[PDB]
RNA sequence: UUGACCUCAAAUCAGGUAGGAGUACCCGCUGAACUUAAGCAUAUCAAUAAGCGGAGGAAAAGAAACCAACCGGGAUUGCCUUAGUAACGGCGAGUGAAGCGGCAAAAGCUCAAAUUUGAAAUCUGGUACCUUCGGUGCCCGAGUUGUAAUUUGGAGAGGGCAACUUUGGGGCCGUUCCUUGUCUAUGUUCCUUGGAACAGGACGUCAUAGAGGGUGAGAAUCCCGUGUGGCGAGGAGUGCGGUUCUUUGUAAAGUGCCUUCGAAGAGUCGAGUUGUUUGGGAAUGCAGCUCUAAGUGGGUGGUAAAUUCCAUCUAAAGCUAA
RNA sequence: CACGGACCAAGGAGUCUAACGUCUAUGCGAGUGUUUGGGUGUAAAACCCAUACGCGUAAUGAAAGUGAACGUAGGUUGGGGCCUCGCAAGAGGUGCACAAUCGACCGAUCCUGAUGUCUUCGGAUGGAUUUGAGUAAGAGCAUAGCUGUUGGGACCCGAAAG
RNA sequence: AAAUAUGUAAGAAGUCCUUGUUACUUAAUUGAACGUGGACAUUUGAAUGAAGAGCUUUUAGUGGGCCAUUUUUGGUAAGC
RNA sequence: GAAGACAUUGUCAGGUGGGGAGUUUGGCUGGGGCGGCACAUCUGUUAAACGAUAACGCAGAUGUCCUAAGGGGGGCUCAUG
């Protein structure tokens, strides 16, 4: 059962696993048959390129908030921004997300720019029958990629102040600490009576 | 290859080598982490030392996202420089042309202090860094531009 | 707020220009409305007060408001429940016995 | 006394619909012990086997009573990862998810609650005819204890101002798709063995065809097929793609601005307790009993509690491909 | 004078997997890992690839948190090799790996408690028969194999039972 | 108070000279420890032997033992 | 007719509950059982003049007692004849 200097192994094998196994064989199989059910969706989506024009966003927590992420819709406030409506947007391929806000001007030009990029790049057909030939583009994500905003410059001038950065850290993190207990002193201060 | 196995080699020899006096017998210390206080506890302390009981205060539903803090003492640093931009930078080491080196945008949130680095002017804005990390680059004649 | 902009702190994170979100109506579901406001109103004198509120009001009258709410929480779940509810009867009490 | 109405009836009443099956997978319920623990009762095995009810081609899920704590994200599902981790556990054996990230796929929505009220505009049936997956006419009946239009929270509504944008529905033949049918290169030359040639040897052949199978032995070249495409048949289907029939429309919708409003699901929510299950730990969910709310409130924020805040969603109702 | 074996034929027993330790082979090397997925194809092959993510490059605390050069990254003994002198015998310089050893450094703990300060924060500098799975010019990642491990029907057959 | 067993020592990590460090120690650079420089070669400090010496990894089996000589306990003794 | 806010039924709570369910029901040991403890221990011996060394070998002790019977100093000298 134990044996030698080995380390302790947790492997969950005690219940009849040999019956929930799923050994992907059909790895191969699924990536052909996805790429064809989507190359035929292509065949039918017409002119269109099968995905819709997904948003630019800042993805959460102390992590990834540095990275911007493919969202997901466009704000209601960014479309009548862009001055097309969303009732309209989702029936030109503008993947529109009634939940999701805006509280970041650079995240919102950043969208309005890629909706007026867009604006001018549809090639929309009137509901006639004259169908102007524009071939058809596959991606409309590979289209208008997505860039992580500039940030600074590569170089740059050295402005020294004498703050050292790990006192200015250190404070705060105090200042944040016993913000409470010197809350409350002075609010047993001003109880002068 | 089942065809260099040892198996092969006791193919003949009766006890497949796992002896004929003690046998193969299914499981004869109990199975897996069994009897770890009792029997099998001298293969617990030496080995496994201070493996049974509790010890810290537990963290009901903690997020690894909120502990992400990729360190990077300066040892390194320089290699957030591309290759071509460190040849110039590190030679005309002066103010005005100083590197803004983002850690963050890099990947890593704090900056220790090991391997010092060229007596050169350098700009390293992170989210936070060490007391010695910052003393090593203001000798270097250089900042520590906070960020988030 | 405006993030102080740096790692940690009262204010931890990149301070970049706020833009006053939109002003869903769904934040404003506890609508109160002159209509319900008035339907509430008849419901309530139609009604009457429920049985175990007439020991609750009275409860007060007698021991005190304090010793109500124990009462009150001891009959629907959370404190706030209570509180709001005993802040209610006294606006029973206000109406009826006074003016 | 005659006709109502309400409810209950009533039929071999007019028309329907349900069961049973299958049961890989799916949706619940119900529910073990062997086994592990070297004993065994917690636990494990397992929220499994067996038991039972219910569907489809997928089901379920599904547009927030979410995650979050970010510079925020933004239905669900599945996958890589998170992680054999946080956590639970005679803290023994063991057990053990979630958010973030990458990707697959993307799809969005609708009801109740509003004086239609200068007008039930609503629909089942019956019957005639018909251009029928129905239409129209007429007549019953449903129905005001509420069917139509209107609006569903992203909003949106009433009154007011001011202009502008936009069309709908059928044939026919290509195409798209399903099934299909038929036609479509290349020797049966020579010698040897042999019962037999498809074997050996010599000479050629077509080759987008030397996959395969058959034929009296290893046959590309004999046969069928194979390969390249060709050309017909019958459905589906209006995806699109041209033409043709209808201008349907003081029809509806969207957009700007002013103002007043803006209803948003209760024996539910939540709490107590019991059992139960979960990784969930002063309680994850579910259920039983008991109490049983509110409206700038309610839920949520993984250590119970009070106070003071913020963030965040809108339950207790519903639909939907991949 | 223990048990199985009347005789022959064909079956027949240390396997596969998830995760691992050692050792070895190989690629790359502070990187490594294409194969979730995407691109491509003669199509389950092959070949091409973005981003992540895994492990590693930093430890340590229960955690808040803090986080690795006094010096040629140290002194000492020993060191293979290399170098200088020497015919040689040797003598001296240099000494990587590694070994022992005294130190220095980073976190833990116990003490010290400076300039400053929202007068209780701050925590310099300096100590300790105290501690660590640490640093001290990185070695890891992946793939394959032998062997061993654990969970598995788990080398094959076997209970009485539930 | 034996016999048989048994620890250690038999050198260069030494010995001798010299005189450096210290926050120890001393009345005292007294002394302790640790060095600088210096002197001393295998007759360099007994015998014998040395199929090399030193070292780490990992892992199998085993964890029923039994007999003889001599010592020896129980036991009348036992192939106990 | 009887009965009547009591029964009843449902939910928790205490009692009862081998009727029933699950399980346990040490080891050593000149077989086991009983007895014992050779089971954690300590003195002397066995033990063969280092250490080590067994038997249900031999002769005994322990789960305590002590604010002095602990720590330091001073003075003193005990049993017995």
């Amino acid at each position: 059962a134990i044996s030698k200097n080995l380390p302790i192994l947790k492997n969950h094998f005690r219940k009849h696993w040999q019956e929930r196994v799923k050994v992907h064989f059909d790895q191969a199989g699924k990536k052909v048959s996805r790429r064809n059910a989507r190359a035929t969706r292509a065949a039918k989506i017409a002119p269109r390129p099968l995905d819709l024009l997904r948003p630019v966003v800042r993805a959460p927590t102390v992590k990834y908030n540095r990275k911007v992420r493919a969202g997901r819709g466009f704000t209601l406030a960014e479309v009548k921004a862009a001055g097309l409506t969303a009732a309209y947007a989702r029936t030109i391929g503008i993947a529109v997300d009634h939940r999701r806000q805006n509280r970041n001007q650079e995240i919102f030009d950043a969208n309005v720019q890629r909706l007026k990029e867009y604006q001018s790049k549809i090639i929309v057909f009137p509901r006639n029958g004259k169908a102007p030939e524009a071939e058809q583009v596959l991606s409309a994500a590979a289209t208008f990629p997505i860039a992580q905003p500039a940030t600074d410059v590569e170089a740059r001038a050295v402005q020294d102040n004498g703050e050292s950065a790990f006192r200015t850290l250190r404070l705060a993190r105090s200042e944040k600490k016993f913000r409470g207990i010197r809350e409350k002193r002075a609010r047993e201060k001003a109880e002068a009576e | 290859p089942s065809r260099f196995t040892k198996t092969r080699k006791h193919r003949g020899h009766v006890s497949a080598g796992k002896g004929r006096i003690g046998k193969h017998r299914k499981h004869p210390g109990g199975r897996g982490m069994a009897g770890g206080q009792h029997h099998h506890r001298i293969n617990m302390d030496k080995y496994h030392p201070g493996y049974f009981g509790k010890v810290g205060m537990r963290y009901f539903h903690k997020q690894q996202a909120h502990f992400w803090k990729p360190v990077l003492n300066l040892d390194k640093l320089w290699t957030l420089i591309p290759e071509d931009k460190r040849d110039q930078y590190l030679k005309s080491a002066s103010k005005e042309t100083a590197p803004v080196i983002d850690t963050l945008a890099a990947g890593y949130g704090k900056i220790l202090g090991k391997g010092r680095i060229p007596n050169v002017p350098v700009i390293v804005k992170a989210r936070f860094v060490s007391k010695l990390a910052e003393e090593k680059i203001r000798a270097a004649g250089g900042v520590v531009e906070l960020i988030a | 707020t405006v993030k102080t902009g740096i790692a940690i702190g009262l204010n931890k994170g990149k301070k970049v220009t706020s833009m006053t979100p939109a002003p869903k109506i769904s934040y404003k579901k506890g609508a109160a409305s002159n209509r319900t406001k008035f339907v509430r109103s008849l419901v309530r004198e139609i009604a009457g007060l429920s049985p175990y509120e007439r020991r609750l009001i009275d409860l007060i009258r007698n021991s005190g408001e304090k010793r109500a709410r124990k009462v009150a929480k001891k009959r629907l779940g959370s404190f706030t429940r209570a509180k709001a509810k005993v802040e209610e009867m006294n606006n029973i009490i206000a109406a009826s016995r006074r003016h």
